């Protein structure tokens, strides 16, 4: 296998030049929001940036060498884990925000024109806050992504010996980019714990935004594309 | 059996 | 803070101390199983292991220093991480069987006669099987469990607030340092170190995980009047609601 | 709330 012969500083290489884009939502700015309207919004975006999601994590070292089912297992587990730690990442340097897409920035108070919605931006928003009290960096930020993608499902599967090889590089990488930054070992250490203890906090996010975006589905709040339905339903 | 993320997957 | 000047040994030493005993189930081994019965067994157990939990996280360093509102909603976030971390230690030993209580060790088979509970059980058995793998040590599991009380309500005024998280995260970083020292302590290498550090702290994602399906599921079992919850599990139940 | 009274004894 080659993603277990890369060095550090090819880890976050590949991780770097794996990144998506940020896709802009279609939000037309003039009009102000409907509950029906933001919805589709954050569903549409959803929905186009699975897609490229899809390319990122077939990108993403050591996840081409599992099985398909695999793959798929995995992707079907984190997706919306993975959405929501960009979100968490480019909200980042916009306290009280959410930037969804560079056109698509909403307050806190916004959560509120969709019912149920303002204790999920409540949650992201404190996950944000607590990312820019840490400085996170973007190195650091594509290895808790890819832990994410690789973690999340592994225990609901060689195949999980591979995945845990590949999540150790993972950890050694985070720590190399710490030992570069100058921090000290136990430094080191602590933030890497840090850092960690977040996943669960988004896990905790994902968990519920799925069971909102399911009620959404249900009451039919709005329209959801084949793919958006097909992840949801992996988790039900 | 004909899941989207997995002809998406193998492409 | 007096918990801020612990050493590691000392950290480990008073994790160790603060243990809760481990409670019987009142399961009649000679009656037949339902979904109700099976489900009041597993909220009755519950239920007398949150008193235990109370009184052990009061023991826990540092938790004491919270007001009564931090500490509230520490527990109410985390009480059911809790009890199922402590499942899934208790069920090391014990393969393709979760030990609830000495007297109620049951297979995923048994977990069908609850509907929706053999996915949950699936879940927990796989995250012992991971203990199992990894060789979780006694010293490594009571810090964890520290660790979820402390962080998994920690991101749900000023100085107020803000200090009480400051102290939080104080008291987290000390249990770092204490997972390290065993690690170390243990004689593995320094990269070894981190390595585990991090395969111990994914798990707490998974724990996580569990709990926000076991909390769905017990919601739809107390919505089904499948059986009677407590007043103080209804109010634990109920703190996810809002 | 019981949690609350349980955590002042
Ligand atoms: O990049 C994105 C795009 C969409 C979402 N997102 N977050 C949601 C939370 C609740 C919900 O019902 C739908 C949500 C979407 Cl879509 C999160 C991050
Ligand atoms: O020590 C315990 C005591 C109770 C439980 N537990 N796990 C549950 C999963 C689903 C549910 O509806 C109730 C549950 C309980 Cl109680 C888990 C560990």
């Amino acid at each position: 296998s080659l993603a277990l012969s890369l060095t550090a500083d090819q880890m976050v290489s590949a991780l770097l030049d794996a990144e998506p884009p940020i896709l802009y939502s279609e939000y037309d700015p003039t009009r102000p929001f409907s509950e029906a309207s933001m919805m589709g919004l954050l569903t549409n975006l959803a929905d186009r940036e699975l897609v490229h999601m899809i390319n990122w994590a077939k990108r993403v070292p050591g996840f081409v060498d599992l099985t398909l089912h695999d793959q798929v297992h995995l992707l079907e587990c984190a997706w919306l884990e993975i959405l929501m730690i960009g979100l968490v990442w480019r909200s980042m340097e916009h306290p009280g925000k959410l930037l969804f897409a560079p056109n698509l920035l909403l307050d806190r108070n916004q959560g509120k024109c969709v019912e149920g919605m303002v204790e999920i931006f409540d949650m992201l928003l404190a996950t944000s806050s607590r990312f820019r009290m840490m400085n996170l960096q973007g190195e650091e930020f594509v290895c808790l992504k890819s832990i994410i993608l690789l973690n999340s499902g592994v225990y609901t599967f060689e195949e999980k010996d591979h995945i845990h090889r590949v999540l150790d590089k993972i950890t050694d990488t985070l720590i190399h980019l710490m030992a570069k930054a100058g921090l000290t070992l136990q430094q080191q250490h602590q933030r890497l714990a840090q850092l960690l203890l977040i996943l669960s906090h988004i896990r905790h996010m994902s968990n519920k935004g799925m069971e909102h975006l399911y009620s959404m589905k249900c009451k039919n709040v709005v329209p959801l594309s084949d793919l958006l339905l097909e992840m949801l339903d992996a988790h039900r | 059996k004909h899941k989207i993320l997995h002809r998406l997957l193998q492409d």
